[PDB]
DNA sequence: ATCTGACACGTGCCTGGAGACTAGGGAGTAATCCCCTTGGGCGGTTAAACGCGGGGGACAGCGCGTACGTGCGTTTAAGCGGTGCTAGAGCTGTCTACGACCAATTGAGCGGCCTCGGCACCGGG
DNA sequence: CCCGGTGCCGAGGCCGCTCAATTGGTCGTAGACAGCTCTAGCACCGCTTAAACGCACGTACGCGCTGTCCCCCGCGTTTAACCGCCCAAGGGGATTACTCCCTAGTCTCCAGGCACGTGTCAGAT
């Protein structure tokens, strides 16, 4: 096809689905690594990591919508790092 | 083949009373003819019936080839793979109409388990035959749950090692073979009717005998220091004092047994895992820092005095790696096949190791790997650098080199360390061999 | 061949979030084209979020004398941060 | 008491919770009734909107995807769940 | 062993939409939404009690807590549903 | 003039206009009501602070689009990713 | 009474934030965003007041409302 | 209220400075607000664990869950030292 | 009482009043006093130091604001404070 | 140099400190048993990595014109000061009608057990 | 994009039983409310002067248009790692239900601090 038409295909299917992205095993490795720092030998139930993953994905999707707004404000379509850095500054996040 | 004729006399009998049997003839008799001989004997009345035979993959090639060779013709088909299995499903023959061409159905434990739906529809199966009974030694295994959905009016189990771990595996099987099912004699009353184990006794003196000898080693000072720091704690500090490349590392929640077994194997495993140690112990002498390593080295120098090729086994793959590092520094040429290496890659390595001219005498070889049916005979001596916690793996590994084609007499060197969990394990594996040895008494 | 000094190192756990997965999360947010320096930026913002939540969960746990972070410890951390999760 | 008023939610169970939740020393008699009558109203609204959602997708049962959608659609119920993240609920086109 | 409003959330549904099923993991959100709205209101009304230095959470308080949590027109139609009920309970 | 008001801590709106607006917008909630002369002061302080922040984020939003003149699109992009409405 | 928030004042506030040059349609927008804010805070204040049986918006009513909305206000009481 | 103590803390840290009247107000407000946050958190923590006592442990978790960052890591040390001195003596 | 400047007794009383819970331990009043004291000390230090820059011998609302704004921790605890009679 | 603040001080009355009970939740222990590490086996199979065009979009430069800032002279109307008036905030004292509590009573709703219709996955279209 | 037809499994169903919600007297206390004092909020006047307003004028910035070239996307092919199911044995770790003792609230007396009322003083306004 012509570049950009299969991309609008993907922004429709995924907005309609409710199936989670991010493989389950890598996220669970990351959380644990981030944890050993706080309490040595802390164990996570499975439901906990599940919840954490759900929340994270939502956070990132929201950030991604506001970083698209910011980019459009500058008369572009490509979202660049500056946009994220602008979005977070307006939301207060560290 | 008189025994195998008594092997077909007893499965024609089982067919008669209706009961259900677990032929337990020893490994080496063939383990292949007996099974197809019974399938071909059912030609009387009609071989044209539902028939199913689940087994690993390699078993399948041999089975088919034999059905082709010992007997002239038996509609046979290997239902292996997925999606490509859908076409041969119908190309074979009619759906349920069992003509004299309804081809024998040969599947694998995965296929059987994953898509039982397809085969669930078929009629009460005349005889489902499961090659390796040990697969079902757990009564909560998902294969067992999916294996009950099949409407089976008869069952059969092939094995050579009925019990390995304890009696509960005998219990779970007995539900499978017979749902209905001093004291030693009382057990032999229940089991005499079904079990038919012909030892390697009718055929004996087949190969030169072997010697299995345990040569202990004395735990060195540094390992003792590590062990006491593990019996209490601080082994995550005596190695974490440097605090580089990885800080606030996890606790060795490792069951004491296996964190102290890892020590008794080689302390580097802990040190590497603890500190950054971007580089291996380059001391190439610190590797000496393990007593069991030093006893291996001297043994090997005395066994190069003759050059007869050795075999090395281990439980993990980090430890074989340390060994390889050590020897490769000195310069020895090594070949190695663990589970990480690929299949066709490992098959050519053997084809080269089997090359007598080539001087790659050393051969690293993990324990649980190798599947079944490899042919390693160019070597003569096996060194079990670790123990098992299940002696039937040790017997298999020893037999892999103790098989047909070994003219030179074989030794076995089960290394170990005194005043530690290695000696504990040896006692455990010994009592498991004894659990099976008193059972061999029944016959 | 026996590796020399080099042992058997492994890839970092953060690099586990593959570029394909960031793209999929972006397209669900409505984005059209994505630059290339975006990926190394998303990773940091994921890390920060997670670090604030896990810290609270590990606190709420210890107070119960326990050593396992349940799912109710996570739900409380999020509620302290403004995000409320229904369904656990 | 639930019966004396037209409420369908349980007045007694709410009263007990309020009295046993250390919310204060002495709860009055009307406070359990009022709370029940507000909670019932709120639920009815959400459920009524979610139900209108399903028929559209041509299904006769509600799933988290429906409640999310309904909430996102309406303004007041959104100002209310301004941060809530329903599980397995997707996002609005 | 686990108290929940599931029984009552399915009675209101029937009353509003007569012929529609509910499904599971779907009333696992509706129950949570009720528990949370209860908590907020009660806590507000306690703070509203401790502030006004009274030891009693009465109806007046529950009402001023509703007016401050439930956002917008919901309030009005909730307040009404609720007051209606208190007068009704009174003439029993 | 940027420098001057960045060193001062004085009030920037006049007094009585702010009072009237606050009285009217109350009228549509409860007829007849009084207001301590300190309340109208608190309300002014707070409002003035709020507007300064909005303006500081709108300036950021304009520097993004490579301008220096502030425009109504900016206030709106600020207030939307803030969450205000 | 919202035209009493005159053009020079908006300009002064804007130079506190950091703005450099003001457009000309910026004023009506400012006058709207002030009104919304003032309308929320005052509603909450009048609620709190009535709850105390009074007719005088007073000390700690405004402060309490402003707190309620994420804006703690120290002093003024 | 806390005037004397805030006047005392100043004399100790900056021996020669004074403080106006509006400043004292701000300071007292700050102290009171921290107090309230800390205590409310502690009470909630208690309730979630079905406990009728607000012990020290809850004063510490509360300080960790609300004081942000290293600012807390110190406050915890400062509080532990003072409860130890009081208990031993 | 024994160790600090703040009124361990009064803090305790305030905990008894307000009905924060049924029972208050013995250490609970002691710990809170110390934390509040530390927090006040930090703020009073930066402000005076702020006043040591302006050279003003008297701490005024402006200094407190400036100090809170600068330091990275207090700016986080004190997120949106609007000190009366202060400025940016 | 002075006036808007800023600094002593007082009484007293009101609240912290101390001494003690009966109470009574919390620290201690034993138990059962069930989900949770760490290191390896084999077989699936779908997602992720890589390489290569090619085209679209980011970016820089230039030019016109229009809307913003500055300046100066009118004209509002805010700020201050002072006077008058009364609504209503704040507090006190009486007296009950309302909530806690206990006990007797028992039907509503709750854990585990039925079944069958609607709704996901396909190949076929 | 329709279309059957498929199963085929969870959405409704029922059912004793336990405990929790009613209903009735005392039971005391928490509530309303009636009345009085006096603060402070509102309305209005007159005058000064500072901030707002209107209009003219110049020019800096915003926006359209153009051209170059970087780098992102889509596709095909080869890689890889998530995902499943299995070892054995450890051995732990939570939840529940077990039990005794030392501290909470409770009094009760009695100490001596902090709150509203006053005199000083000194800065920076
Ligand atoms: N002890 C024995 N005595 C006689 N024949 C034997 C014995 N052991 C094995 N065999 C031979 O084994 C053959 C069947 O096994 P086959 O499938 O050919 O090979 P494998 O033994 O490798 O499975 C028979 O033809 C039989 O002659």
């Amino acid at each position: 096809f012509r570049p950009g038409t299969v991309a609008l295909r993907e922004i429709r299917k995924y907005q309609k689905s409710t199936e989670l992205l991010i493989r389950k095993l890598p996220f669970q490795r990351l959380v644990r690594e981030i944890a050993q720092d706080f309490k040595t030998d802390l164990r996570f139930q499975s439901s906990a990591v599940a919840a954490l993953q759900e929340a994270a994905e939502a956070y990132l999707v929201g950030l991604f919508e506001d970083t698209n707004l910011c980019a459009i404000h500058a008369k572009r379509v490509t979202i660049m790092p500056k946009d994220i850095q602008l979005a977070r500054r307006i939301r207060g996040e560290r | 083949k008189s025994y195998q004729l008594k092997g077909v006399k007893w499965l024609i009998s089982l067919w008669q009373n209706g009961l259900n049997g677990i032929l337990a003839d020893q490994m080496g008799l063939g383990k292949t003819i007996q099974t197809i001989g019974f399938l071909s004997h059912l030609k009387g009345n009609g071989l044209d019936g539902p028939y199913l035979v689940i087994a690993p993959l390699s078993t399948l090639s041999n089975w088919f080839n034999e059905i082709a060779r010992f007997t002239p013709s038996i509609n046979a088909i290997i239902y292996h793979g997925d999606k490509n299995q859908r076409d041969e499903l119908r190309r074979k023959h009619m759906p349920k109409t069992v003509g004299p061409k309804f081809p024998i159905v040969i599947t694998s434990y995965e296929v059987a388990m994953n898509d039982a739906k397809r085969i669930l529809r078929h009629y009460p199966w005349k005889y489902v035959v499961i090659d390796e009974g040990h697969r079902l030694k757990n009564h909560k295994c998902k294969l067992l749950r999916e294996l009950k959905h099949l409407k089976m009016d008869n069952k059969l189990l092939l094995t050579g090692t009925p019990l390995q771990n304890n009696l509960s595996e005998l219990w779970s099987l007995l539900n499978f073979i017979l749902p209905d099912i001093q004291v030693v004699s009382k057990l032999h009353g229940i089991l005499r009717p079904f079990i038919l184990r012909r030892m390697k006794c009718d055929v004996e003196l087949s190969l030169p005998r072997k010697k299995e000898i345990i040569m202990y080693a004395t735990m060195t000072d540094h390992q003792k220091k590590f062990q006491e720091h593990l019996v209490n704690n601080t082994l995550e500090a005596h190695l974490g004092e440097n605090a580089i490349r990885g800080q606030g590392w996890k606790g060795k929640l490792n069951n004491l047994v296996i964190q102290l077994r890892k020590n008794c194997n080689h302390p580097d495993l802990l040190q590497g895992q603890i500190d950054g140690s971007y580089l291996y112990p380059p001391v190439e002498e610190i590797v000496g820092q393990c007593g069991k390593f030093r006893l291996l080295e001297r043994l090997l120098v005395r066994l190069f005095a003759n050059n007869h090729k050795v075999l090395i086994f281990s439980q993990w793959t980090k430890l074989l790696d340390i060994m390889d590092y050590y020897f490769s520094e000195k310069g020895f040429e090594v070949c190695r096949i663990d589970g990480s290496v690929k299949l066709d890659e490992r098959r050519r390595q053997i084809k080269d190791f089997s090359d007598e001219k080539s001087s790659c005498s050393i051969f690293l070889l993990s324990t649980r790997a190798g599947g079944l049916g490899i042919n390693l005979t160019a070597a003569d001596t096996c060194i079990l650098y670790d123990s098992d916690w299940n002696p039937q793996m040790d017997l298999q590994a020893m037999d892999r080199c103790h098989r047909i084609g070994q003219t030179k007499p074989v030794h076995v060197y089960r290394l170990s360390t005194a005043q530690s969990i290695e000696t504990r394990v040896l006692k455990r594996a010994y009592s498991k061999l004894k659990l099976e040895h008193v059972v061999i008494g029944q016959g | 061949g026996g590796a020399k000094r080099h042992r058997k190192v492994l890839r970092d756990n953060i690099q586990g979030i593959t570029k394909p997965a960031i793209r999929r999360l972006a397209r669900r947010g409505g984005v059209k084209r994505i630059s290339g320096l975006i990926y190394e930026e998303t990773r940091g913002v994921l890390k920060i979020f997670l670090e604030n939540v896990i810290r609270d969960a590990v606190t709420y746990t210890e107070h119960a004398r326990r050593k396992t972070v349940t799912a109710m410890d996570v739900v409380y951390a999020l509620k302290r941060q403004g995000r409320t999760l229904y369904g656990f | 008491r639930s019966s004396k008023a037209g409420l369908q939610f349980p007045v007694g169970r709410i009263a007990r919770f309020l009295k046993a939740g250390k919310y204060a020393e002495r709860v009055g008699a009307g406070a359990p009734v009022y709370l029940a009558a507000v909670l019932e109203y709120l639920a009815a609204e959400v459920l009524e909107l979610a139900g209108n959602a399903a028929r559209d997708n041509k299904k006769t049962r509600i799933v988290p995807r429906h409640i999310q959608l309904a909430v996102r659609n309406d303004e007041e119920l959104s100002k209310l769940l301004g941060d809530v993240t329903i599980a397995n609920g997707g996002v609005m086109p | 062993s686990v108290e929940t409003y599931k029984i009552y959330i399915f009675k209101v549904l029937k009353q509003v939409h007569p012929d529609i099923g509910i499904s599971s993991k779907a009333m696992g959100i509706m129950n949570s939404f009720i528990n949370d709205i209860f908590e907020k209101l009660a806590s507000e009304s306690s703070k509203l009690a401790r502030y006004n230095k009274k030891p009693t959470i009465t109806s007046r308080e529950i009402q001023t807590a509703v007016r401050l949590v439930l956002p917008g027109e919901l309030a009005k139609h909730a307040v009404s549903e609720g007051t209606k009920a208190v007068t009704k309970f009174t003439s029993s």
